[PDB]
């Protein structure tokens, strides 16, 4: 009994699209600069709901007009998925971001929309309000970037106490901040934004070491990869990105060990078979 | 005041970002009481804190200092009435100071 | 939280091990051992934590560490190790090279228990440690310290002045020496009865009836003759043959009403008293009137000394009581408080059954002996005063000098009539009656008796003292230990020298 | 194998899954790597026993680890901790009424557990078997089914479980209604402990202030301590003893109530002094009021002074604005400020100087738009003729033991 | 198989262990009597495992039973004992204020600009500061660590800059903040428990000492009652008023805060004495800091003093026994003990007495096996040069007023 909700944020309020409507969310997240994506195929829309949603989702009013100083320029939508049995719920949060693309995939008799949301699509920000530090340490540049983007930060790396001269004075917008933080020191320590938290950590270290996820049931088989172990699983509302995993396989006994998560491929369909999440993991140090 | 939601289960562990800190509270039924193990930003703060109504979880100063907040049970903890009837609330620094000043002259 | 916990160990033991020797034996032995060394251990250790019951000396010592008391002066370890003198103590030891079974004179005998500073009884050690906690948390308040001295050394039990229990603290406020809230009683054939310095009046027309026309009879039913007052030759409590008999015949529901000036007032406590002797009936019935139907009722059992019935037809009744007097006499007293002003009269009647009312039917002819009625305001019976068709007003005494305590009486005390007093005077309270005068029949000025002890003020500033010892039989070693300022167990304020000493 | 489950940050309690797995691994290492640890076999029974034990102890230690902390203790441990300061949890007793009248007939026998009932619930069970005599009326003893001070009003109790022959029950006035008690909760015990701590965490002057101001009808209080070693004026009141505390109480309170509060707040040793002459009204005579210490029949004597009463006269020359106002409104505003009914401004408490600027401030706050021309104030002794014009000043300064009152009749409003 | 309770000497519940015999005796007479409980057999191995588990149970029960009394407790366990008496475990601070910066032109100083004081400061700039063309601005500062710090009053050094901002300086208007550090106090919390044992009490020597010790940066305090008032001398410190509490606080606390705490532990009507000239150092000369009475009235005065600073020296002669080389770990031990870090032996306090035997004992604490030969100490006033080897003796009286401080370089050790 999968329970999947797509919650928009609109001037009227939140209009939650439940799992009764045919919905299909393909989220793909990674420990990269690039904004994590979520494609949303939603069918069964009424005329009123289509008017209330698609008309608000637009790329105008910031190009041929002005109507922009803060948020409400583009609609922010979150995704809450999970399971529910015996009356209890498991609705976690799996994506927060603003819509960028909107098309239609299925014509009548089932008018189904397909939107494309991206995390931190508010690169329509205020062109960097506070100037970046002139000479400062890496953790301090990270703190400035987090404060500029408005997100709380988790910075855990061994490169924090390294000074930089002009760390990002060429930055043009807030989104480019993450690009700069990713650009400097990129063999291991890659920074990203997971939902509302900006994470800057080494690629071989776990963000929350006490939050290891012991994994014993898999769909298919936990197989090797040129980096670590890769495996698909049924939706567990406790697996984030950059988290620690404690794979204990049966089919492949050599893949057992502790791994950190680098990528994540959510594929959630209320009215269809795919309700999986795919994990790319690398050896954890 | 931030109401931490609860689930009607004997043992559970809730992890959340509250008050500019990464809290993790494991609440479990111990004998005839509830106990809680609280960790902040990964490191463990206290183990086996006996949970009582109105009375803060982090009891001594260095754990709720500075302005880290504290957790308060509105009633005596009981997992059978979790979510509906009993709730746990988080207070930031100034609000916990005000609550302490109120509760020390009762 | 709520739904149970097992922790029984014997849960392991399925139905199979029903006739086993060994598996069930092992599980039972293991459960017994775990019980002994976890559950019994924690029960005994919680009794150890309990300071009120820290009989376990180890707990007393843990508390000496917790409070910080210097333990050199305490007397822990088991006793029976001092030889000293006497067959109840130890004896010396020698070279019993053969090791005889009696273990020569003793298994030991030592000088342990050096006096003049060290207490030996563990109960007083518990008291000392509680007192040190009080000193640690003390802010110098005197009511607080007195209440905790009460709690520790008397288990929160009030004490009389024959004890002389623990006393005040740093508060240089001397007490009294004027006399206030003074009350005087006189002891006679009426026993323990007070007297009023203010004019008290008895409102009954006649106290001792010798004629039927004295008190009329009232009977709504009027089935039989009314109650008839008959003079009787029996020794009245005053020492005379002047008592009267009330007779209720069978089938009669009448009651004698004493003529009284009316009304008596609104919202005023009213007291009725009289003297009765057991006759044919074992008990008597009385009623105080009010507005219909707010009459208060009472019934007094003259033999068992129990006021087994007091009926509130309204908010009237406050109290009912019986005072014993020699020759099987009883003063029955009823105090009634009603916001109404309709207190008209008091009705009396013999009673057949223990709960018979003022107008209950009587199956036989029952006679009772009464004498000396009295109706007054207030809420306490006073000295009986003779009334013959007169609401007699009288004032017992006037205190001419408060400081010296000499008291002047209206009339000289009759021979054999003693005087007791209570109140506070000369920095000492007398909460119990204290005799101060015996009547000689010619003198009426008498000097009070000294009440409690010590002038009290302990003149000075910023410094006072304790007072204790005749009550609790506290050890001189105890007092010496509490008198040491270095130990610091006494509640103290800096800038006050307080010595305990004092018995 | 068993780790260190005590550690320093309190007892660590692992789940019974973990302890069962640990005991199972220990048994496999002991007896054999491939031993059947099934629940029915003897080795499995031993494993289950060693798992129920070695877990009961962990739970017990975690239950009573930090039990000396009074803020988080429980049960009899909290009882013992809070009894150190005299606070004691009560006993859960029940109302124990005696002498309840029973009316019936012949030889009806009331048996134990008859369960009479008061009109407002409160089922009382009979605790003594009683046979009715030939008179038809007797007495019984009843005890409350529940615990605590269950009210037992005088009246006719209804009978729930009555025998044949029992007519009724009556609560005569001789019934000795002994109340009960409902023990005391652990939270209430902590409440009493913190109350006691608040009481005994205050010095002499603050204790006097709090205790005396807690009394009803006490409008304000001025507490002063010498703390100087010489008879002098410290900052406005001339003392008479080198080491003492002088207290002035405003308002119209009960003398015995304030005496009891001030005695309970006595620091001790430091005696009260009435001060010198005209240092506040030395009321209650030269010798202070005696009160009885609740703990012991020893009384203690207390000294305090009522303020020097002053009558304040106010002259105003307000000018009428566009809107109409009456002089009674001006007098009402002034008297409200003087009594202190206004928010923020404390009022004319003991030792508060009478300022015409403050009076004008009250007038401007309560009656905006009215333009004030001249506000003048003066102060005289109580029961004296009104001061002549010219005695009024722009501001009056008050001593440290005086209180001034402005009635509705001492305001002179002139419409210019 | 037993719990030995040390009745007054060690106050410890100690396990007796030796439970193996009892466990195999339980196996006997339950499984029979002919059981071969020798090792390498299943029953022997499992009975040994049972004995080990019971030994662990006894150890854990003994530890949890012992943790109630202090001197054997540890974190979050000794903390409950402190909280029983209300000895607050302690609070944190990390914030400076009102610094100064001199720079070039039109520069924006950087958030969390790092600057180091000569004692390895490592202080960040709090506010996002932009300078002015005049050439001077103010920055707020915070220390890198939560630890207690005291910066030097002169501008020292910088780390994070732009080659333009010249230097950070400190002015008198800059404020200093007084921090704690987790519980620091891990064993000196045990040391300070015996002193701050009347936090919840007021109006006493112990209460005054505890409450003023609770003030941050009060490393020690001495309070003398002088109760037998005839002027005279009582426990040292000549006096002027007959009876007055004399308070000597060490460290560098806030004047207003320590004065308010001293006032709150008012004592009632006993004055403050700190005269006799050399007895301590006057805080504000005559007429000390006023402070305000919370029981609103008047403006009092609280007078205390600070100790006379002393500079101690130590020369040790060791032998480097046991072939364990440790050249310069001795003066670290000496200063560590002097600061009060060691457990059970409070170091150099306001009332201490620098002793050669005590410092030799501290050295033996931190490193045994060196065979200390000579341990001369001596000390001089706050200034003055080294006292020469002639002054070096085995004992310094160090009267009740005055505090000695031992430096890492003042201690020298010679190997023979």
């Amino acid at each position: 009994k999968r329970i999947l909700r797509v919650t928009f944020n609109m001037p009227y309020g939140p209009e939650v699209i439940r799992e009764d409507l045919d919905v299909r969310v393909r989220i793909m997240k990674a420990a990269l600069r690039i904004q994590n994506r979520a494609t949303m195929e939603i069918f069964g829309l009424t005329t009123q709901l289509r008017e209330s949603l698609l008309s608000q989702f637009t790329a105008w009013k910031h190009r041929q007009r002005q109507v922009g100083r803060e948020d409400e320029l583009m609609i922010k939508v979150s995704v809450e998925a999970g399971y529910s049995d015996q009356g209890r719920e498991q609705v976690s949060r799996v994506f927060v971001g603003e819509v960028a693309i909107v098309d239609i995939i299925s014509p009548p008799p089932d008018i189904g929309i397909r939107i494309q949301c991206y995390t931190r699509q508010i690169d329509r920000t205020k062109t960097i309000r506070n100037m970046p530090p002139a000479n400062t340490t890496f953790v301090k540049f990270v703190e400035w970037g987090a404060n500029e983007m408005g997100l709380n930060f988790i910075c855990d790396t061994s490169y924090n106490d390294q000074v930089l001269k002009n760390p990002g004075r060429s930055i043009t917008v807030a989104s480019a901040i993450l690009a700069s933080i990713q650009d400097m020191y990129m063999p291991d320590v890659a920074a990203f934004v997971d939902d509302d938290i900006l994470i800057v950590k080494d690629r071989d270290k776990v963000i929350r070491p006490d939050e290891v996820t012991n994994v014993n049931s898999f769909v298919g088989i936990p197989s090797w990869s040129e980096w670590g172990v890769e495996f698909q699983c049924l939706f567990e509302p406790s697996i984030r990105v950059a988290g620690g995993v404690a794979v204990e396989s049966l089919m492949n006994p050599s893949v057992n060990g502790n791994y950190v998560i680098t990528a994540l491929e959510y594929d959630l369909a209320s009215r269809d078979r795919p309700f999986y999440i795919k994990v790319m993991g690398s050896p954890a140090a | 005041m931030k109401k931490i939601p609860l689930t009607a289960v004997p043992n559970q562990a809730i992890s959340f970002n509250a008050g500019s800190s990464y809290w993790k509270i494991r609440l479990y039924q111990n004998m005839d009481m509830m106990n809680a193990d609280i960790s902040r930003d990964g490191v463990i703060v206290c183990h086996g804190v006996r949970c009582f109504g109105g009375i803060p979880l982090l009891q001594y100063s260095r754990q709720y200092r500075p302005d880290y907040g504290n957790f308060v049970f509105d009633r005596d903890a009981d997992w059978t009435l979790f979510g509906d009837g009993i709730n746990l609330f988080y207070l930031d620094g100034a609000e916990f100071a005000e609550y302490q000043a109120l509760a020390t002259r009762k | 939280t709520l739904p149970a916990y097992n922790s029984d160990i014997q849960q392991a033991l399925k139905w199979l091990h029903n006739q086993a020797p060994g598996i069930t034996g092992l599980i039972q032995r293991k459960a017994q051992w775990y019980d002994r060394f976890s559950r019994q251990f924690w029960a005994n250790w919680e009794r150890d934590v309990f300071h009120l019951k820290t009989a376990n000396p180890f707990g007393l010592m843990v508390w000496c560490i917790i409070l910080g008391t210097p333990s050199k002066g305490f007397g822990l370890y088991p006793k029976n190790s001092s030889w000293a003198f006497g067959r109840l103590r130890q004896n010396f030891i020698y070279s019993g090279t053969q090791v005889p079974p009696p273990a020569d004179a003793s298994p030991g005998g030592n000088f342990y228990g050096g006096g003049n500073a060290e207490i030996l009884n563990l109960d007083e050690i518990r008291k000392v440690l509680q007192l040190r906690y009080v000193a640690l948390i003390s802010n110098g308040s005197i009511a607080y310290i007195n209440r905790m001295l009460r709690y520790i050394f008397n288990d929160d039990e009030p004490w009389d002045e024959a004890t002389g229990l623990y006393f005040y603290l740093m508060d240089s406020t001397g007490e009294n020496g004027p006399v206030e809230n003074l009350a005087i009683y006189r002891k006679d054939w009426e026993g323990m009865v007070l007297l009023s310095s203010s004019p008290r009046t008895n409102h009954v027309l006649t106290s001792t009836p010798a004629s039927d026309a004295d008190w009329p009879g009232v009977d709504p039913a009027a089935s039989g003759i009314p109650v008839t007052v008959e003079t009787a030759s029996a020794t009245a409590p005053d020492g005379s043959a002047t008592v009267c008999k009330l007779t209720k015949p069978a089938g009669s529901t009448a009651y004698v009403s004493a003529p009284i000036d009316g009304p008596l007032g609104s919202g005023s406590t009213v007291t009725f008293s009289f003297f009765a002797k057991a006759g044919s009936t074992r008990f008597i019935a009385i009623q105080s009137a009010a507005d219909f139907p707010s009459r208060a009722d009472a019934v007094f059992d003259l033999d068992s000394g129990n006021v087994i019935s007091d009926q509130m037809l309204d908010s009237s009744v406050v109290s009912a009581r019986m005072i014993r007097l020699e020759n099987g006499w009883w003063r029955c007293v009823l105090t009634t408080k009603t916001v109404s002003s309709s207190f008209r009269a008091a009705y009396v009647a013999p009673a057949e059954t223990n709960f018979s009312w003022i107008d209950s039917n009587s199956s036989a002819a029952i006679d009772v002996l009464i004498w000396g009625a009295q109706i007054e305001l207030g809420d306490t019976p006073t000295g009986y005063l003779e009334t013959t068709g007169a609401p007699v007003t009288m004032t017992d005494y006037v205190l001419q000098n408060a400081q010296t305590g000499t008291v002047k009486f209206t009339q000289p005390l009759p021979t054999g009539v003693e005087a007791y007093w209570t109140g506070d005077w000369k920095g000492g309270t007398a909460a119990e009656p204290a005799r101060f005068a015996v009547g000689n029949g010619t003198q009426d000025t008498f000097t009070l008796s000294d009440p409690a002890y010590i002038g009290l003020p302990t003149s000075g500033a910023f410094k006072l003292e304790y007072r204790v010892g005749p009550a609790l039989n506290l050890s001189p070693q105890l007092i010496n230990l509490m008198n040491d300022r270095a130990v610091g167990i006494m509640p103290t304020c800096a800038g006050c020298d307080v010595k305990v000493i004092q018995e | 194998a068993n780790y260190n489950y005590i550690v320093d940050t309190g007892v660590i309690v692992a789940d019974t899954a973990d302890v069962l797995s640990d005991v199972e691994a220990e048994f496999r290492a002991a007896l054999g790597a491939n031993i059947n640890l099934a629940a029915s076999t003897p080795q499995g029974s031993l494993v289950a026993a060693e798992a129920i034990a070695r877990s009961s102890v962990m739970r017990n230690e975690a239950r009573i680890a930090n039990t000396i902390n009074p803020n988080v203790s429980f049960g009899t441990f909290l009882d013992a901790i809070c009894a150190l300061m005299g606070i004691e949890r009560g006993s859960d007793l029940s109302t124990f009424g005696y002498g309840v009248q029973v009316t019936g007939r012949s030889q009806t026998r009331i048996s134990t557990g008859s369960r009479v009932q008061t009109p407002a619930g409160a089922i009382f069970t009979v605790l003594s078997d009683v046979t009715i005599p030939a008179g038809g009326v007797a007495t019984i003893d009843i005890k409350s089914q529940e615990y605590g001070n269950i009210p037992l009003p005088v009246g006719n109790l209804i009978i729930i479980d009555g025998t044949i022959g029992w007519s009724g029950a009556k609560v005569i006035a001789s019934t000795r209604v002994d109340p009960g008690s409902r023990q005391m909760s652990d939270a209430e015990l902590k409440n009493a402990r913190v109350n006691r701590l608040a009481i005994q965490g205050r010095n002499s002057t603050m204790a006097i202030k709090a205790y005396v101001s807690a009394v009803p009808n006490v409008t304000s209080v001025n507490v002063i301590e010498n703390n100087t070693g010489a008879v002098q004026v410290v900052n406005g009141v001339s003392f008479t003893l080198p080491y003492a505390v002088w207290v002035c109480v405003a308002g119209n309170p009960d003398k015995q109530a304030v005496a009891d509060a001030l005695w309970a707040a006595h620091n001790g040793g430091t005696p009260w002094d009435y001060g010198a002459t005209n240092n506040g009204v030395p009321v209650d005579g030269p010798n202070g009021v005696p009160v009885r210490d609740p703990a012991s029949g020893r009384k203690y004597v207390v000294k305090w002074t009522t303020p020097i009463m002053y009558d304040g006269y106010v002259n105003v020359t307000v000018q009428q604005g566009s809107s109409s106002v009456a002089p009674e409104a001006i007098q009402n505003a002034v008297v409200n400020y003087a009594q202190g009914k206004v928010e923020g401004e404390e009022g004319l408490v003991v030792g508060a100087s009478l300022s015409a600027f403050e009076v004008a401030g009250a007038i401007a706050r309560e009656i905006p738009g009215i333009y004030i021309k001249l506000c003048q104030v003066a102060c005289v002794a109580a029961g004296s003729p009104a001061p002549a014009p010219g005695d009024f000043t722009s501001e009056y300064v008050m001593s440290a033991f005086g209180q001034a009152t402005i009635s509705v009749g001492n305001v002179r409003v002139t419409f210019v």
